[PDB]
């Protein structure tokens, strides 16, 4: 895996 | 250290400040989103076109009771308005007064330059809209990389926005567990667009913040700085999702 990282999300 | 959104427009004198560390690391900055590309028309509202002594007498023109409006969709240069039209904002770039600052802990941020109502268009989120077979090659040149700052925005039901190597200064909105604006999706001439909204009256000089909802796929959390005193620990809370899951591929 990434050591870090991730999406934000309207809802 | 603060810089105007005018600042960003001269890339010579932005990226020499930027080295000087008054200004954040270059980006390209764009009006629109940008699609990598793949990229009888008549949705008008039912306003009755203001009189031009109306107009005169202060009266909005597609204001709080606009079809389109209610429903997230801006009206066109065809609006019955015209040129008077309230809700063409995201069009007509008619974005509060804010400034990016240096915070002490997140990077950058922004903050309100004057006081803003509650229910404020701040700025869209561009970005370059990626497919999910993008959206992975980025996430391994990133993570490759080792950038510190993640700029994916996942519209609901949609392609991501990222706004890692494109955008515009609505990317330094930094999250907090206790907010004090909210994403808003709208529909700009068919196409989505995503807008920062005041959701409280937001004081002149406070960061400008929203609640990034996100969505860690990445080994270890980032402790969150917000400060709130609701504050939920780290940004993307107890437990890591799958990538293709934080791409919101279902
Ligand atoms: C969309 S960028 C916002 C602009 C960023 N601060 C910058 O300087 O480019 C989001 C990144 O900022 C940082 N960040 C934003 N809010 C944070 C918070 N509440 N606590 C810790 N880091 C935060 C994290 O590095 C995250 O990856
Ligand atoms: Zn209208
Ligand atoms: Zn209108
Ligand atoms: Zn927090």
């Amino acid at each position: 895996a990434p050591s870090t990282g991730g999406v934000m999300k309207p809802h | 250290p603060s810089c105007v959104m005018d600042d960003f427009r001269d890339p010579q004198r932005w990226k020499e400040c930027a080295k000087q560390g008054k200004m954040p690391c270059y980006f390209d900055l764009i009006e629109e989103n940008v699609y990598l590309t793949e990229r009888i028309k008549r949705m008008q509202c039912e306003c009755t076109p203001l009189s031009k002594d109306e107009r005169a007498q202060g009266e909005i023109a597609c204001g709080e009771d606009c079809l389109n409006r209610l429903l997230m969709i801006e009206c066109s240069s065809r609006c019955p308005n015209g040129d008077y039209c309230s809700n063409r904002r995201f069009q007509r770039k008619q974005h509060a007064d804010v400034e990016v600052i240096l915070t002490e802990k997140k990077g950058w941020g922004l903050r309100a330059a004057k006081d803003l109502p509650s229910n404020t268009f701040v700025l869209e989120y561009c970005g370059e809209v990626l497919d999910h077979k993008e959206f992975k090659a980025r996430v391994k040149e990133y993570a490759r990389n080792k950038n510190i700052h993640y700029y994916f925005m996942a519209p609901k039901n949609d392609e991501i926005i990222d706004a890692t190597q494109k955008g515009n200064c609505s990317r330094f909105m930094n999250h907090s567990c206790e907010p004090n604006c909210e994403t808003q999706k709208w529909t700009v001439n068919g196409q989505l667009r995503v807008g920062f909204f005041t959701t409280k009256l937001v004081p002149s000089g406070s960061e400008l913040t929203f609640d990034y909802q996100f969505q860690r796929y990445g080994k270890e959390a980032q402790k969150c700085f917000c400060g709130s005193a609701n504050c939920r620990g780290y940004l993307g809370g107890e437990n890591r999702v799958s990538i293709r899951a934080a791409g919101g591929k279902m």
